[PDB]
């Protein structure tokens, strides 16, 4: 399981 | 054609590749996408019932490719 949060213009 | 798309992978203005779920049918805006250890493609959490990042050791497999191992009758 390859896994990856892309959400860095969030702050959480 | 027999495919909707060549890939699932588009690019846009930047010439970024913006990853298209092969799910819902959509693109990463910038969330947590899964890639399945069979279809290696980024699907999205949600669509695929994922909450949060698990253990990347774990083999996990998408909606299709775990159905694809578990097999069903014929429907
Ligand atoms: N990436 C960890 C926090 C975050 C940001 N946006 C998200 C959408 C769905 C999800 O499960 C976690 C998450
Ligand atoms: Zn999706
Ligand atoms: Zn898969």
């Amino acid at each position: 399981a390859r896994t990856k949060e892309t959400a860095r213009k969030s702050t959480g | 054609g027999s495919h909707m798309a060549m890939a699932y992978v588009i690019r846009d203005e930047w010439g970024n590749q913006i990853w298209i779920c092969p799910g819902c049918n959509k693109p990463d805006d910038g969330s947590p996408m899964i890639g399945c250890d069979d279809c290696d493609d980024w699907y999205h959490w949600p669509c695929v019932g994922i909450m949060a990042a698990p253990p990347e050791e774990m083999q996990w497999f998408c909606p299709k490719c775990a159905n694809k191992i578990k097999k069903d009758k014929k429907h």
